[PDB]
This record gives C-alpha cells, structure tokens and sequence, in this order.
C-alpha cells in the first residue's frame, strides 16, 4: 500500500493540481519527511527515477529535494550521493541523454540550496576538459559541452555569482573548441539547404548562440518556472552539499555518443503577429520551450490522448505562441535526420488529437505551417520530402480530403520534374491508395486532373492484344486456359516445355498470365505465388531469373505501384527473389524512367529492412541456444548467421556500388558536356544514397574498412564522397 | 519504471469470442501475445488494398482477411489483420485504432487468432450480429438495421 501511496502523490505535485503548486510542496515535503524513518530507501528511489523520467518537471521536483534539504541535511546529501551514482550508471552505459537530464537535475538543485555552487562549477570544469581528451570521438568531445552548456539556462545565473574566473576560463576552451570542431555532418542533417527565410543551424553553435544573449543578459531568462523561488525563506537557512570530484568515464571501443542534430526552424515572431511575441531563435526560452515539449511527447508518445491534452496544458512562465511551438516541435521529430525519435504515424494521430482538442485555434496554424512547407519545398531534404508526403496524405484521408488545391497552383506550370508539382503528384497518388483513382480525380480541380495518378490497370502482354507476332503467344493462351481450370503445377510445367529459348521466354508467358488471370485483387495474387510456387522457383532458380521476373512483374504492373511494393515483398518472403535482384532491379534501366518516383525506395527500404529483420532474428535464436542436440542446432545457427550477415553485406555492396555507378556517369557527362550538374535527376539521386546512410547507419558501421578503402576512395568524385564523409562524420 | 508505462490503446477490450474453445484464461493469454487484430465498422465496399495501405503504416502486414456474409460470401464490414510481430501490432492499436479508413472510424481490437469459420459474420442474417439490431442508418452497412 504504502509504497504505492508514495510513488502517486510524488507524482501528484508535477501534475495539475487544484490547489497552487507552492502548496503541495509544502505538504508533501513533510509528509515524506515523517515517512523517511520507514521508507528512506523508496523515496530515495522514487526521486532519483522521477529525475531521469521527468525533465519536463526537473524544477518542481528539485523545489522537493530542497524543501527536505531543508528539514533534514542528511537526507539530500544521500539523494546527492544517489544522483552521482545513479550518474555514474548512465554513463557507461551508454545512456547519454539520459544522463543529461540527471546532469541537469544537479544544476538547478544549486538554485535550491542543496548543492554548493561552488561545487557544480568544478565537475563542469572537468567536463570541458574533456575537450582536450586525445584520440576520442568529438561526439564525445560533444557531449560533454552540451551537458554544461544545455545546464546553464537553470545554473548559470547563480553559478556566475561564483568563480567567474573559471566560469570565464571554460567559456574559454568551449570558444576555443567550438571553433576548431569539424562541421561535415551538417549538409547530411539539415531539412533545408536554403539559408532563408530561416538558417538551420549545427545544435552546438545554436547553443552557443543562445548562452551568449543569455549571459550578455545578465543571465536572465524569463520562462524557467522556478517553484523553489517563493520559498526562499526556508531554503536560504538549507546547508548545501559538495559533489565530489566526478572524473568523466574513459572513453571505451564499447562507447556510443549522441550523434550531431541540426536545430529544425520553420517559425518566427511574423508568423503569428496577433499573437503574444515569440521567443527569437538565439533565445533560451525557445530552447527550453522545446525541450520540454520535446520530453513531453517523450514521457507520452504511446497514449495519443494524453499527450496532446500535456502539450496543450504546457505551463509557460510568461504567455508564448504555444500551438506554434506545439506544431513547429512536431514536425521538428517527423523531419528530423537521420530518425525521428517515434514511429512516423504518431505525430500524425497525435496532431489530429490536438486539433480536436484546440478545435478553434490550432487547425489555422497547422493549415500555416503546412502553406509553408509546400512553399520552401524548393531545398527540403528528399528523406523530409517523403515523410511530408505520406504524412500530409494521410492527414488529408481523416479529413475528407478537404484541402484548398488552388493555393497551390503555382506548381502547375512548373516542370513536372519540380519539387512542388513531382510532391503534388506523390502526394496525389498516396490519396489514392488510401481510397481509390476516381475518388481523387473528384477533389481537385480541373487544372490540377494532370497530376492525378493514372487509373492502377493492368497490362497484359498477350492479352486482348489481338497482336499476335508475340513470341510464347499461343503458350500463353494454353495457361490462360490451365489456371482457369484448376490447372496443376505439373500440368503447367508441360504446357511450359512448349517454350523456345535460364530461359526468359517461359518467365515472361507465365508471369503475364499467372498476374493477369489474379488482377482483381492482392490476396488472389498472393495465392496465385502460392499454389504455382513451385513453378516460379524452377524458371527463377538464377539471378538472370529473379531479375526476369521482377522485369516482367514491372511490365504488368506498372501502373499499380502499391501492387508492385505487395508483390515484391511476398516474392522476397517466399523466396521467389532475393534482395540482390531486387537491388539489381532498382537500378535497372528498365526502371529509369521511374527511377525518381516514391515507390521505387519505399521498395528498396523495405528490402533492406526484411534483411536486416532476419539477420538479427537469427542471432537473437543463435543467443538463446548459445544460452542453453542442442548443439547441432549452435552449429547450424552459426553458419545460417555466417550466411545471413554475409547476404546484408553483400545487398548494401551492390546498392553502394549502383550508386557510384550512376553518380559517376552522370558526373564525367555534366563535367564533358559542360553542363549542370545540379538536376532534379541529381539531387533525388545524391539524396537517396545519403539516405541509405541515414536510415542504416548502424549496420553500415561493420563495413568500414570495406567502405572506406575499398568502395568510397579518393579516385571518386568529391561529390560522392562528400556523402560518405558525412556519415563517417556522425560518429566521429 | 513508474506510472509513465500507460499503454491504455494496449489495454485488452471488453470483448470476449464465444465459439473460441478455452477458459477465458486462455483466450486472455492468446490475445496478450496475439499480431492479429479485428478491425470493425468497414464499409461493405473497403477494399483489402485500403486497408493494406492505411494498416502498413504501422508495420509490416502477414496477411488480411476480409469478413464475409457466411452466406452470400460478400465483404462483411471487418476483417483481420496480422502482422509479423506484435511491436507492429501495438502501434496499430496506438495510432490507428479510432481512426479513418476509407472515410470511416474505425475499431481495432485484439483476436486471439485467425481460425477457419471467424470470417463469416455471425449474424442471424449472414452479416454481422452488429447488423441486425442496429437503429441508425449506415449507407456503407446496406441502410438501417435487419429488423428494418
Ligand atoms: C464485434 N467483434 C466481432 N469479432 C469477430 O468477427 C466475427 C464476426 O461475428 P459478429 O457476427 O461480428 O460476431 P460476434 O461478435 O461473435 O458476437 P457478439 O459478441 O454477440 O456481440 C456484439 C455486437 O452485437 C450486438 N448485440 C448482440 N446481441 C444483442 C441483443 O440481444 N440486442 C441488441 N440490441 N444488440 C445485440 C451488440 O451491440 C454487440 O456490440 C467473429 O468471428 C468474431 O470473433 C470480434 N473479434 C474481436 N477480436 N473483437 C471484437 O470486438 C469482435
Ligand atoms: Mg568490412
């Protein structure tokens, strides 16, 4: 019971109460005072958990451990000595940014007298010096500058009342190595390329950026709630303590830092005229206010409800353009490079439950914001590109479709290649799959009908051609007339032996016929893959085979895209192909001319994934029996592992390769044809390999000796490159 | 660690199979670790690409099966879900459930598992048992309830 009542109301004082907040501190201040004889060890628990789970609510909470500071000295030192330790744990264990909360957790104790400031300022002084450090990772060097510097919105005004002399001397290694840091992520991590309207810009210069009007302010912000500032009376008489001296963990072959991140800026003051005044970018209130956001949709990501319901109850300080802060954080997660902290459909889910709950004021902004981001679509990222896509697609699909097409009619006369029109017409066809063809072709206008997608039908070679020339013609009709007999594999194996030439003749009559004769619905041709499997394993038993096939598949269906991602996911699960072909098939030249569309890489991900799924499904299995007849199983679990880590290698190899392939020709003909090199064709293609990148840049980690002397060497255009140094930049 | 795991989206519903053959015990512990989910209020007319394309987007789908009028063997208004692992599954139940597809809410629920014979509305006239009593009109549903 007990235990239970304690973890509750610990939490009732950062919720809303009914009662000022200044009040249920005082109360529960004393009552887990008069409860610590008995429950010591569980309030010391509980306060240290709500210190790394809670950062959206780090100063009410650090009012508590100061008002029981204030009642019983002992007490913090122990919470002080849990925190270092419970620090401490972080750290190695590679839970950086969880660390920082805890990190942070300690700063804004010395605002409540419970921690010598003195004492913050020496550890802080040792985390700088890891900036000396030699041979480690800046992403380490990083961190522990963001740590400090990400701490001083809450530390720094008091923490400069003291050993400014040092407090100077750090600034001054920070200024000093934050001017010698490489930059080479950035062009990999920004939405935008275009300066304008707004800069985005490196997350530490950003911060940096923000000390400074913060310190050159005197060191005041005004948005921080500090609770622990109307009880000055009791916390001033409070005995301090003093961390003791924190050397920063040695770096290890086994330690993984927070990649670089790229501040997200779409809004500004003029944005929202009638509307209490944003704070600036370069201000700590507009960090601090998506901070919290950002750890609010953190602590509630799975129930969508609650979320929205935090958000929108969000307490600021001072009044502030919180619905654009709410959506400008949103899209912040859903475009953020490589990946967005939760799965894409959240946000979209999330912002419909804040619409319907600021049914009077947030759809206006979310319609802004959208305008926005369709008019600076010019230099958003290809990756954020899709994700706008997808995302404004299925919000519109909850919406009847309901949008104001004409705004945007600037793109009809554009070349279709454009970004405006090509996201128009993606967007376009994502409606429809979500739908069907007429359906969309009713909701915009006339002027728009010729970004519409084409009706998905399908196209049969020897159909009702009535053109007969064809080779395998007749053949064709002999299966036309087996399958819609109840036709037997052997039976079809006959009428197949009929086949004049691996041997790509009998491919093509048999997949145009076992497609065309199960075109009226997926699950028909899913078992139609089924029965006739074994066929299919026989005319495809080669990779000249499977790419046929996937050749001949296009053929068919290359109007039904949806049809053609279905159909190559169940022949990659049932291998009918392999991920190979299907690369090879991507690059192929019977796709060049769709080669920039959606459903191409939505495909190719979707390999790439499946393979990695069964790579680390396999090892999972391998660790369970490793844990453990039973041994003729490890033997074999070994070498399907061997096998299985081999064929993921070998997929990224054959994408990396295509890509330097295409890249390079189209290179060496711009540079001899003296003409740009900056084309629609290009920039989807520089940007999708980038992509590969983002998306896998854990796996592709394990081939760094391959990739950096093997495949991505200088002999390469610097353009190519520069993609690869950028990814080694992220853990660099 | 604390209250922050609420996963109320999660959370097992009221219903309960009556033909499924165990203790309610072991329908609970088939649903607890069930990939498959019955998603209801459809249209007779959604089509398994909608829902392949809406139900995608929380992972990767197994199989779709879609609920037939036991005896005119015609789209029901449900259907089945399955996905590869039940992470998917989840999200499903967190961003999907309560939302639009093919310009409808939607429900989903777990389902213990697909079995020959749960494809087939139960319902005395063929379709589902939902239909039979219902007194709002449903142009998506054949127009008001069987005992109408
Ligand atoms: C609704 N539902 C159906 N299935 C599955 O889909 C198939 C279609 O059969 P139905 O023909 O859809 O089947 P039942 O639900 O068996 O029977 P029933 O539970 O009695 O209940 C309720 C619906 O009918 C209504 N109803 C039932 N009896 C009465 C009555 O006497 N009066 C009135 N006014 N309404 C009634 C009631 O409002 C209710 O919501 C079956 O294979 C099911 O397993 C579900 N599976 C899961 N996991 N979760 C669900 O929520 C679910
Ligand atoms: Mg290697």
């Amino acid at each position: 019971e007990t235990e239970d009542h304690l973890e509750s109301l610990i939490c009732k004082v950062g919720e809303k109460s009914a009662c000022s907040l200044e009040s249920n501190l005082e109360g529960l201040a004393g009552v887990l005072e008069a409860d610590l004889p008995n429950y010591k060890s569980k309030i010391l628990r509980l306060l240290c958990t709500v210190a790394r789970l809670l950062p959206e609510k780090l100063t009410i909470y650090t009012t508590l451990v100061g008002l029981l500071n204030a009642r019983n000295y002992n007490f913090g030192g122990e919470f002080v000595e849990a925190m270092i330790r419970q620090l401490k744990e972080s750290l190695k264990a590679n839970n950086y940014n969880e660390a920082v909360y805890l990190v942070r957790f300690l700063s804004d104790l010395v605002n409540c007298h419970v921690i010598a400031a003195p004492s913050m300022v020496a550890m802080f002084e040792n985390f700088v010096s890891v900036t000396q450090e030699e041979d480690v990772p800046q992403v380490r060097r990083d961190w522990y500058v963001y740590a400090f510097l990400s701490s001083l919105p809450w530390v720094g005004k008091e923490l400069y009342e003291k050993k400014d002399a040092e407090m100077d001397r750090i600034f001054a290694n920070t200024e000093s190595y934050l001017k010698r840091r490489q930059k080479t992520h950035v062009p990999m991590l920004q939405v935008w390329t275009a300066d304008k309207p707004h800069p985005q810009e490196e997350y530490l210069d950003c911060l940096w950026a923000q000390i400074q009007k913060l310190k050159k302010d005197r060191w005041q912000e005004r948005h921080i709630l500090r609770p622990y500032l109307a009880f000055d009376s009791i916390l001033c008489e409070a005995l301090q303590h003093n961390l003791p001296p924190f050397t920063p963990p040695p770096h290890t072959e086994d330690s993984v830092y927070p990649m670089p991140r790229v501040i997200f800026r779409m809004f500004d003051y003029t944005d929202d005229p009638e509307g209490p005044v944003m704070p600036g970018s370069h201000s700590v209130e507009r960090f601090v206010i998506e901070e919290n956001l950002h750890c609010i949709i953190k602590s509630h990501w799975k129930e969508r409800k609650t979320c929205a319901a935090q958000l929108v109850s969000y307490p600021g300080k001072n009044k502030i353009p919180l619905n654009y802060h709410i959506v400008e954080v949103i899209f912040a997660e859903l475009f953020q490079l490589p990946a967005p902290p939760h799965i894409d459909v959240m946000y979209t889910t999330l912002l419909i439950e804040l619409c319907k709950l600021q049914p009077g004021s947030l759809p206006q902004v979310l319609a802004q914001a959208t305008e926005m981001l369709y008019m600076r679509l010019d230099t958003m990222n290809t990756t954020c590109v899709d994700r706008f896509i997808n995302w404004f697609s299925h919000h519109l699909s909850n919406f009847q479709f309901r949008w104001s097409w004409e705004d945007w009619s600037d793109c009809l006369s554009q070349d279709p290649e454009s970004p405006k029109p090509k996201f128009v017409r993606e967007v376009l066809e994502k409606c429809m799959r979500l739908s069907y063809h007429q359906r969309i072709l009713d909701i915009v206008p006339p002027t728009f009908s010729a970004l519409c997608p084409a009706n998905p039908t399908c196209i049969y070679k020897y159909g009702d051609e009535s053109s007969n020339s064809l080779p395998g013609h007749s053949v064709a009709l002999c299966l036309a007339v087996a399958f819609k007999s109840k036709a037997t594999n052997d039976e079809i194996f006959s009428i197949l032996k009929d086949v004049p030439n691996f041997n790509p003749l009998k491919i093509e009559v048999f997949v145009q016929t076992l497609l065309h004769l199960a075109a009226k619905s997926f699950s028909h041709s899913f078992s139609a893959l089924a029965k006739f499997h074994e066929v299919f394993k026989t005319l495809a038993e080669s990779d000249e085979g499977k790419l046929h096939v996937l050749r001949v598949m296009f053929e068919v269906w290359r109007n039904h895209p949806q049809m053609i991602a279905v159909l190559v996911d169940k022949m990659i699960r049932t291998q009918i192909v392999d991920c190979a072909a299907v690369a090879n098939w991507i690059f192929s030249s019977e796709l060049s001319r769709d080669f920039t569309r959606l459903f191409v890489w939505e495909i190719l991900h979707s390999t790439i994934r499946k393979m990695n799924k069964h790579v680390l499904k396999i090892q999972k299995e391998l660790e369970e029996a490793k844990e453990k007849v039973l041994e003729e199983q490890i033997e074999r679990l070994q070498e399907k592992v061997e096998s299985a880590q081999s064929e993921q290698k070998n997929l990224f190899l054959v994408i990396f390769q295509r890509f330097i392939m295409i890249l390079t020709e189209h290179l060496v003909r711009c540079e001899t044809d003296g003409t740009s090199v900056l084309t629609p064709w290009y920039k989807n293609c520089i940007e999708r390999l980038q992509q590969i990148f983002l998306q896998h840049h854990q796996i592709i980690q394990q081939y760094m000796v391959t990739l950096e002397n093997l495949l991505f060497t200088a002999e390469l255009d610097p353009h190519i490159l520069a993609v690869f140094q950028q990814f080694c930049a992220l853990q660099a | 660690l604390k209250a922050l795991r609420s996963d109320s989206y999660v959370e097992l519903s009221q219903y309960r199979d009556q033909h499924f053959r165990g203790d309610n015990e072991e329908q609970e512990k088939l649903l607890k670790k069930s990939c498959t989910l019955y998603v209801g209020n459809l249209s007779f007319y959604t089509t398994e690409e909608q829902i392949y394309e809406l139900f995608s987007k929380s992972g990767d789908i197994k199989k779709i099966i879609m609920g037939l009028d036991k005896m005119k063997k015609t789209a029901c208004g449900f259907c089945f879900v399955e996905y590869y692992s039940r992470a998917d599954a989840e999200n499903a139940m967190r961003y999907i459930n309560g939302t639009r597809l093919d310009d409808r809410i939607i429900r989903t629920d777990w389902d213990a598992g697909f079995k020959e014979g749960r494809q087939y509305g139960r319902g005395r006239s063929g379709g589902q048992v939902r239909d039979e009593y219902r007194q709002d009109y449903d142009a998506g549903r054949g127009g008001y309830g069987k005992l109408a």
